[PDB]
């Protein structure tokens, strides 16, 4: 078939010393477009030509405002006589997320305000490289097999070189997989699975917490690199055992909840004789299983009424679309 | 992004009634740093808390330490109370003698 | 035992105030030895560990001028990031840095560090090679290109390989007794009921330094792992550390269980069993 996609974008001001100075900047701009394979104040214009396939990106964004997704975007000088720009795009809840790199044949007029090669209204350009994840943030269950999506397209002429896969989380960052041009170099038992979409999805099996955090599928090609990141959250729902203890004087009701990562714990108590929620909850120090889940005990003290009550120790946690319960009863 | 404090309540020396040793509340690995921490004896704020030093570890999480002169008694119920942006209500963690 | 030095710098933005709070804290082996805090009466770097007092007034002033420079950098950097994310100015936000070097027990440089985080998440970090940058979040990918192409890697790399390691060695010599001291852990096993027919054995290590320690439980001398409860190593408050490991064993099988303690200060790993009475 054949179509055009457009997006409100920003773009960064060329003064490089300042960029080297600090981490970011806030300098405005305007919009970007391209021809596609479907199947008062003024804004700048970028016109880039599709050589290669942009994977699942086209449909994804054709119905993106309709499906109601907020679509960040931002173009940049891959720098600090032709010239080359790079963009980034984020679909939020939907999740597609992508880096595009572009070139201009230059000899032939330029815009005084910004140093951009312009032509019959616009910045004429063409895109020769992409890197997308469809999986921007991922929640897997402990020990399951995670496949972290990463594609990329190369424009014929580009020879791939590496496919590094790094983990950065908390304090540290470590390599995971390193695909050189012809051989693999896994460091954590990960398998990776004529000018068109490729696949670099890393696959992770038997996740253990050390596998949690931020992954950077990094596609170093012949001229330029383009990273894409994938957030791997790991969930371990707890299990919850209410029982009483401590010899019928000081009737200490007590709730063991454990085998759960991450650290957030919500513990709601219920007492009845259909009465509801109650208070006086009290927790215990923070111990952890060997694998790195957590345990704690809410030691609400039991008050029987005159014949008996039911205390319903429940928690909610990240993985639970529902609070896990434990019901026991109690006497005079 | 935000991270809940990991909270341990313990005795410096092993708990024996009489003589001396201190009570420590170790509040670790939380983010952001705005926080409220009290020691409680039977639900009452412990007026003398000798040290509330603030430091921060390698995983970008702040950790502090709330402790004071201590002699353990059966009648009382020492505890540590924490309020934090991640905690919709203050969190109370009871001290165990051998834990 | 290994050794380390870190400098932790933080700026936290405050709605309605122009100046963020900036704090720099220096550590050797996770123990504080200098500190700077802008909210102090008149801010300047301060000596924290007593062995650090042998630095003269010039040192504190030299470090203090570094903090005063960094404070403005963090103010500007926080604001740029506030801009980039289109965030509101009515909230509180945090910008962090940690730099330094890790030394092995043979005093080789093991890793140099230079990394930044915003809101408690890795933003950009210098990799272990001291040549390349890992940008956790796309925002940082712009910066990475800037700091690769500009090749500002060797700048920091040289310092980490040089000054970081030279000053850390200086401190260890000047601070030997407290930084190089080891204390052997004092260990015992306690015995606790759990339920009818089951008990908890809890293995204690008390009073040790440094904090690194490994506690294991063994059955017929086979170290199990699963179903073992452990607690994050904790300060005793007197300069030493504590840790425990507990396991649930059936009533009457207690003597088949062994706790093992591995610690720099011990000349031979410890082996304990629960000893009833006696």
């Amino acid at each position: 078939p054949g179509v055009d996609v457009v997006l409100d974008c920003f773009l960064v001001k060329d003064g490089a010393h300042r960029g080297a100075l600090a981490s970011s900047e806030d300098r405005a701009r305007a919009s970007l477009v391209l021809k596609q394979v479907p199947v008062d104040d003024p804004p700048i214009i970028f016109e880039a030509s599709v050589d290669l396939v942009q994977i699942p990106q086209a449909e994804a964004l054709l119905h993106a405002d309709a499906s109601g997704k907020e679509v960040t975007c931002e173009i940049s000088r891959y720098f600090l006589t032709a010239a080359w720009f790079m963009a980034n795009v984020q679909v939020s809840g939907g999740g597609p997320s992508i880096s595009l790199v572009m070139k201009t044949p230059r000899v032939l007029w330029h815009p005084t305000l910004n140093l951009p090669l312009s032509p019959q209204g616009t910045v004429r350009t063409a895109v020769e490289f992409q890197v997308m994840t469809q999986t921007q943030s991922l929640s897997f269950l402990l020990g399951s097999s995670a496949s972290l999506d990463c594609g990329f397209s190369m424009a014929p002429g580009l020879d791939l070189i590496s496919v590094e896969w790094r983990l950065q989380h908390k304090g540290r960052g470590q390599l995971v997989y390193s695909w050189t041009a012809g051989q693999g170099q896994a460091v954590r038992k990960g398998a990776t699975l004529l000018g068109m979409a490729r696949d670099a999805s890393l696959t992770l099996p038997g996740l253990t917490i050390q596998d949690e955090g931020t992954y950077i599928c990094q596609i170093t090609t012949s001229l330029y690199r383009a990273q894409q990141i994938i957030q791997l959250n790991i969930q371990a729902s707890p299990k919850v055992r209410l029982s009483l203890a401590n010899e019928a004087l000081l009737p200490t009701l007590i709730c063991d909840i454990a085998g759960y990562y991450p650290l957030d714990v919500v513990v709601t108590w219920t007492r009845e004789e259909s009465p509801a929620q109650v208070s006086g909850a009290s927790f215990s120090s923070l111990r952890q299983s060997v694998a790195g889940t957590y345990s704690i005990s809410s030691s609400l003290t039991a008050e029987p009424g005159s014949a008996g009550a039911t205390y319903t120790c429940q928690v909610t946690h990240i993985s639970l679309e529902e609070p896990l319960g434990a019901s026991t009863q109690v006497v005079p | 992004i935000q991270r809940t404090p990991k909270i341990q309540v313990y005795s410096r020396h092993p708990a024996e009634n009489g003589k001396s040793n201190f009570l420590n509340c170790y509040v670790s690995g939380f983010h952001p740093s705005d926080i409220e921490v009290d020691l409680l004896k039977n639900g009452e704020r412990i007026e003398k808390v000798e040290h509330s030093d603030l430091s921060f570890s390698k995983d970008w999480s702040f950790y502090l330490l709330y402790y004071t002169e201590f002699t353990p008694t059966e009648k009382d119920e020492y505890a540590c109370r924490v309020n934090h942006v991640t905690l919709s209500q203050p969190k109370i963690v009871k001290w165990d003698r051998d834990m | 035992g290994p050794h380390s030095m870190r400098y932790f710098e933080t700026a936290v933005s405050r709605p309605g105030l122009e100046e963020p709070r900036y704090i720099s804290v220096g550590y050797v082996d996770n123990k504080e030895f200098v500190r700077f805090d802008s909210d102090a009466e008149n801010p300047r770097y301060e000596p924290r560990a007593p062995w650090m007092e042998q630095e003269g007034p010039e040192y504190w002033e030299r470090e203090t001028q570094k903090a005063k420079g960094q404070e403005q950098w963090f103010r500007v950097s926080l604001r740029n990031l506030l801009g980039y994310y289109n965030q509101s100015a009515g909230g509180s936000h945090t910008l962090q840095q940690m730099s330094g070097c890790d030394l092995g027990s043979d005093w080789r440089l093991l890793r140099g560090y230079l990394q930044f985080a915003y809101e408690g998440r890795d933003y950009i970090a210098l990799n272990e090679d001291l040549k390349t940058w890992t940008a956790a979040d796309m925002a940082a990918q712009i910066t990475r290109r800037k700091w690769e192409q500009s090749g500002a890697a060797e700048h920091y790399k040289a310092y980490l390989e040089g000054e970081c390691v030279e000053w850390l060695h200086r401190y260890l010599k000047n601070g030997n007794a407290t930084l190089l001291r080891t204390d052997s852990p004092k260990a015992h096993v306690t015995h606790h009921p759990r339920s009818k027919g089951e008990v908890t054995l809890r293995c204690w290590a008390l009073g040790f330094y440094p904090a690194d320690i490994t506690l294991t439980w063994q059955l017929n001398g086979e170290e199990l792992t699963q179903d073992m409860e452990l607690v994050e190593t904790r300060p005793a408050g007197d300069g030493t550390f504590q840790k425990w490991a507990s396991v649930v064993v059936p009533l009457g099988k207690e003597q088949n269980y062994t706790c093992r303690v591995y610690h720099e200060g011990l000349p031979e790993p410890l082996t304990l069993r629960w000893e009833p009475s006696s």
